[PDB]
């Protein structure tokens, strides 16, 4: 009830509110399908692979349930980047509790979803397994030490699947603790709407109103994931992932899963090692720096033009981005990453904060 | 005597009519005093926007003089004869009644005709009333119940006669010219639409020959094309919701559609509504209240107030209950109270109608004390009946009811039903229209 009943909820939130539900439900699809999955898979390396060919060739409906994981995880991040964007697009973030430790979410689902890749041991999963991992052999003295030990041996190995497995089944519980104090510090304050005013003078139940809306979402969320399930499963998936793990070969043209690929592109536009990889955490951490960088007397883009453009161009950009980590490190792509990466903080750190002085100059305050 | 046979010995009303129209009611009892008064089929129902508060305006100038008794002295006369002239004008009836010594009937009847015939309307007093009936307007608005009430019919009715109020909107009364009253008039103050009613130390014969004597000069033609017949208003499930944080306490009606005068589902309606009951905050009785809504928000300090009611009209009417509370008190309010009109739909007992019951025949008896009550209820049910209901029947009428009948009939009018809502002052708490409709079942 004080999660749902006779919560006031603002008259004219969009659409763009409905993704946070539907990550709540991405997290209980991706619980419940990983719970059946996690019945029948092993994690010593010399079967790993094999029981999940097991799973989805011999289990009753293992496939759909294998593919259902799959794909949630793709659509876990479809939903978490768009909940991201409205949050920056509106000026959500200046409920700060709630913003930070939906910065934390974020992190989370990023390193669950890395873990769980790395569970059916194919090449994607090792090589996947030993980048993301050596990320740490960045810090200065103990960095390889680190690695070492999350790796347990001098090698991505044996004791590095069994830990992952037990990570990955774990984190996901953690992610759901954490997104209950998300909620408990949002509804403190209420929620935001698309003109950045107070709503106080304008709420409505959110039963029966957000009940339905949210069934709503829920019916197409079902309808996106099982049009990939049912008529293409593996279109956002990688081929190489279908061959076991060889430790004595890196596929020639690996690549990321596709919601990593913006961050990919942005390391790899680094030619320097610390470099890249100071990039690639500030990528995500800016995040936690967007409320410091608010410098409107406004709090939503709906009544910035400016603000608006520089939006679309950091969206188009993100998409920039994303085209080349999915691109040889070959020119034109080599260039074009690295203004796309340069850009990428420029609009963030200097042009969003910037029009928004202009903007306020313009309005004479 | 039994409460049977004390049933019987009612006088029974006699009921006579004249050449033009007009009805010639009475009951005779040996008090020495009397009401006599006239009941007229007119009210702002038969009103449209042009001319919505005519009705009320004629009541302002009705004792005002007439041609026969200009200016004060049809006051002085009634003064110093020691009578009362009173009226009353709702959306479908007007009154004018005189309470007085059984021996003046004589003189009450011909002040009466004289009244209901000869009224001046004189030019200068139109301006003068005009200025009262603004004031009164002003006043009005400081009644939140009165106001709620107004505003319940408005969305309830809307888009029909039946959601104008009686007084007419404020551009009405600044712009009625004498015309449009003298219009109303010969319209309405017609022998067929009136009723001559007595209760008191009188007979009927007596009674009939002065209505002959002073009333028979009163039209019962009209003609065909100007003869005022009301349509059927139609209900709509909707909300009028005036917010104002000022206000110390909320004020909300809330009703379903009734099914008018002449039904016989009236009855076992009574019966509900005394089940459920009203309440506020000087009653006696507390925790200990018969009624569930009554003792909740007795013991819960729920509301100050609140009361059911069955408000009919020709062809349809408002059936609900009425509150006022505390800001923070409104959805609870609204939850108990709906949950008690979904218990009587489906659970109600034998015993709690056996109440319910006794509560009408009650209020039946008492009510009907004193010669102006009487008086009303004889103009009244000519007007609304055709004919005088005697208590023996309303009895019969009443002991009929029992659970079953009382489950169907609530369930006709209350069961997943759209009602209006209105509410008044400090609302943020009145829930959604949606919320409400849903608790409808
Ligand atoms: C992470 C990288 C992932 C790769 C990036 C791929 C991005 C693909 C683009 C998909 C975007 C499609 C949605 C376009 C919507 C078009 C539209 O309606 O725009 C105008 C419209 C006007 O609304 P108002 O100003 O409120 O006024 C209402 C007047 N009646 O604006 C909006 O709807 C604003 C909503 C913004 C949310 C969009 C978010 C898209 C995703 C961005 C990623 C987020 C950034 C940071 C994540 C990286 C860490
Ligand atoms: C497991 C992931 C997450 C879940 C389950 C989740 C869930 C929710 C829910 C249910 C709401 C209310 C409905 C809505 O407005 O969408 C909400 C609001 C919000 N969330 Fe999240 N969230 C998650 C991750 C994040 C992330 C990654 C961020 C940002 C870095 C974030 C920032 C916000 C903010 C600022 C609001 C307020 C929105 C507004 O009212 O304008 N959330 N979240
Ligand atoms: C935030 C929630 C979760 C996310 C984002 C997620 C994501 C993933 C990803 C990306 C894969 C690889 C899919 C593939 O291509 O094969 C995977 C595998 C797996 N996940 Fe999860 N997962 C989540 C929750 C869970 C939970 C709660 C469990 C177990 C209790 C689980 C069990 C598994 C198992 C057994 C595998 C290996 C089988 C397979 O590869 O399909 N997951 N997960
Ligand atoms: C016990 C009750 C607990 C119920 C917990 C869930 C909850 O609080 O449900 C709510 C409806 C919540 N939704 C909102 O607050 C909300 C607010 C404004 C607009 C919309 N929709 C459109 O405008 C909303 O959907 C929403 O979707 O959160 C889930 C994320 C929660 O789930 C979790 O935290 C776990 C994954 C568990
Ligand atoms: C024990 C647990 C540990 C060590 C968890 C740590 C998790 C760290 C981060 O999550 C918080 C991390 C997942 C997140 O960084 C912000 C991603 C965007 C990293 C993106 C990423 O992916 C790749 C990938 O998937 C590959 O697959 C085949 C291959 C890759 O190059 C060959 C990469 C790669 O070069 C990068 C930068
Ligand atoms: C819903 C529309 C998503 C965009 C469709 C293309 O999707 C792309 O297809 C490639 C070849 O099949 C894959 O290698 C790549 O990983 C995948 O993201
Ligand atoms: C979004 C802007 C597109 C980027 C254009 C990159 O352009 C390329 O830059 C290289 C740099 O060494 C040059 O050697 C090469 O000749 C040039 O075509
Ligand atoms: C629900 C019962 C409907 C019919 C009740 C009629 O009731 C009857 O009405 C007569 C005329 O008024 C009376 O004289 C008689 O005593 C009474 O019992």
């Amino acid at each position: 009830n004080n999660a749902f009943i006779d919560l006031p909820a603002p008259s004219n939130i969009s659409s763009w509110w409905n993704f946070g539900s539907l990550l709540g439900i991405c997290l209980i699809l991706q619980i419940l399908t990983g719970l059946f999955l996690a019945m029948h898979y092993t994690s010593d390396t010399t079967t790993a692979f094999s029981s999940v060919t097991h799973i989805c060739r011999d289990v009753n409906y293992g496939w759909i349930i294998r593919y259902m994981h799959a794909n949630g995880a793709s659509m876990f991040f479809i939903c978490l980047y768009m909940h991201v964007g409205r949050g920056l697009y509106y000026g959500s973030y200046t409920f700060l509790e709630t913003w930070n430790i939906g910065v934390i979410l974020l992190l989370t689902v990023m390193a669950t979803a890395f873990m769980g890749y790395v569970l059916p041991w194919g090449q994607m999963s090792f090589w996947g397994a030993t980048v993301i991992t050596n990320l740490l052999s960045a810090i200065p003295y103990i960095g390889t030490n680190l690695v070492e030990w999350i790796w347990g041996g001098f090698s991505v190995d044996k004791a590095t699947l069994t830990r992952f497995f037990a990570f990955h089944f774990i984190l996901p519980f953690i992610i759901m603790a954490i997104a209950m104090v998300h909620l408990l510090f949002l509804h403190e304050t209420g929620s935001n709407n698309p003109t950045g005013i107070s709503s106080d003078v304008d709420k409505i139940p959110f039963h029966p109103y957000y009940t339905i809306k949210d069934i709503l979402g829920a019916l197409l969320l079902i309808l996106a994931l099982m049009l990939l399930v049912l008529f293409a499963p593996d279109l956002l998936g990688d081929p190489d992932n279908y061959t076991p793990a060889n430790p004595l070969n890196t596929p020639p043209h690996i690549k990321p899963e596709w919601y990593f690929l913006f961050a990919y592109a942005i390391l790899r536009s680094i030619p320097n090692k610390l470099g890249g990889v100071l990039a690639l955490a500030f990528s995500i951490l800016i995040l936690a720096l967007i409320p410091l960088l608010h410098t409107s007397k406004q709090r939503s883009m709906m009544f910035r033009p400016l603000s608006q453009c520089l939006f679309w161009a950091l969206v188009a950009d993100l998409l920039t981005l994303t085209w080349i980590g999915g691109q040889p490190v070959e020119h034109p792509y080599i260039t074009i990453g690295q203004l796309a990466s340069v850009l990428y903080f420029l609009l963030i750190l200097v042009l969003m904060p910037t029009a928004g002085t202009i903007e306020n100059k313009l309005l004479k305050w | 005597a039994t409460y049977a046979q004390a049933l019987q010995s009612v006088p029974e009303t006699q009921v006579s009519q004249l050449d033009n129209g007009l009805r010639v009611a009475s009951e005779q009892s040996s008090q020495p005093t009397c009401t006599v008064g006239v009941w007229i089929d007119a009210g702002s129902r038969y009103e449209s926007e042009k001319n919505n508060g005519a009705g009320y305006f004629v009541e302002h100038l009705a004792f005002k003089g007439t041609k026969n008794r200009p200016g004060n002295a049809l006051e002085k006369e009634v003064e110093s004869m020691g009578a009362h002239l009173n009226a009353y004008s709702t959306r479908e009836h007007t009154a004018y009644y005189i309470k007085a010594l059984s021996k003046d009937l004589p003189k009450a009847v011909e002040l009466l005709a004289d009244i209901v015939q000869n009224c001046s309307l004189e030019d200068s007093q139109i301006e003068k009333e005009r200025d009262v009936i603004l004031q009164e307007l002003q006043e009005n608005d400081t009644s939140m119940r009165d106001v709620v009430f107004n505003y319940l019919h408005a969305t309830a009715f809307q888009g029909t006669p039946l959601a104008q109020s009686v007084e007419g909107p404020s551009e009405n009364v600044r712009k009625l010219s004498r015309a449009d009253l003298t219009e109303y008039l010969s319209r309405h103050y017609k022998a067929p639409r009136m009723v001559l009613a007595a209760a008191g130390g009188l007979e009927h014969r007596q009674l009939l020959d002065l209505a002959q004597k002073h009333f028979s000069g009163l039209s019962g033609t009209y003609d065909e094309d100007a003869v005022p017949t009301l349509s059927p208003c139609r209900f709509t499930g909707s909300q009028i919701c005036h917010r104002e944080d000022g206000l110390p306490l909320a004020h909300v009606a809330i009703a379903v559609e009734g099914p008018g005068w002449a039904h016989p589902d009236n009855v076992a309606l009574q019966v509900a509504n005394a089940i459920i009951g009203h309440y506020d905050c000087t009653y006696g009785g507390g925790a200990h209240l018969s009624s569930p809504l009554a003792s909740i928000a007795a013991t819960n300090k729920l509301c100050q107030s609140f009361q059911t009611f069955n408000i009919c009209y020709a062809d349809t009417g408002l059936l609900g209950a009425h509150f006022v509370c505390d800001h923070m008190s409104i959805d609870d309010m609204m939850f108990v109270l709906q949950g008690q009109w979904m218990r009587l739909c489906t659970s109600a007992t034998e015993s709690e109608v056996l109440r319910g019951k006794n509560l009408l025949r009650n209020a039946l008896v008492s009510h009907l004390d004193g010669t102006t009550p009487v008086c009303e209820d004889i103009g009244r049910s000519l007007l609304t009946y055709g004919r005088r209901i005697p208590l023996a029947e309303w009895e019969s009428r009443i002991a009929e009811v029992d659970a079953r009948v009382v489950r169907e009939v609530c369930s006709k009018y209350f069961y997943d039903q759209c009602p209006a809502v209105a509410g008044f002052g400090p609302i943020e708490q009145l829930p959604d229209y949606n919320r409400i409709r849903s608790g409808m079942f």
